[PDB]
């Protein structure tokens, strides 16, 4: 059962001249962690989830929709402070 | 002008390499950052503009070893 | 090993960014390049076991000019 509360924070690297992304983003496989990584609210990311291509869009509160392949979810969460 | 960032995620193959692809990617036109990132330091964040992600592809696999490109996106800068 | 470490260098760079930043990158223990200030003419550089005496020299051997305004455990 996938749980964000338990998944530990991305490693990542915010550049410091544009805008702090404010979720972070987990990408599962069959509810196993591929990997992680940060994304804007209110906006969208072109992906690869696993051999797709997908477009995932997010809203205000850091939850991501797109056509995930079977078997794949990529879900968002707020960051600290955010 | 008005136009966005890119930011561009790039997965590289591990060997003595990683080093290496941080280093032609930094070298590349218009890029203002390169980061290691991922659960396993395995990927290249690039923050840049007029960045063509697929020749940067090309230029790694070629230069340096195997590279999958993850990521294309803009900065919101609104 | 090391703690975090935050680098920012003062680079002339005239003809020499992109060298600057392919340099600084193919550095040993670093983890982020960025390039700061309105005009991109200072380099951030993070990450673990970084030398700063060594870069900064090496910077200097083949980019002309460099500078450190900050070093400290980021
Ligand atoms: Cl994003």
């Amino acid at each position: 059962a996938i749980d964000l509360s338990r998944e530990r924070d991305p490693n990542f690297f915010d550049n410091p001249g544009i805008p702090v992304p404010e979720c972070f983003w987990f990408m599962f496989k069959n509810n196993v962690r591929q990997d992680a990584g940060t994304c804007y609210s209110s906006w969208k990311m072109d992906m690869k989830v696993g051999p797709n291509w997908v477009h995932i869009k997010s809203d205000d509160n850091c939850n991501l929709s797109g056509d995930f392949p079977p078997g794949w979810i990529v879900l968002g969460k707020k960051r600290p402070g955010f | 002008g008005p136009g966005l960032k890119q930011k561009i995620v790039i997965k590289v193959a591990m060997e003595g390499c990683r080093s290496k692809a941080m280093a032609l990617v930094a070298s590349t036109g218009g890029v203002d950052s390169v980061a290691l990132v991922g659960d396993l330091r395995d990927k290249i964040e690039v923050v840049g503009y007029g960045i063509d992600p697929i020749k940067l592809i090309s230029a790694l696999r070629k230069k340096v070893g195997d590279a999958e490109l993850l990521q294309v996106s803009q900065a919101k800068e609104d």
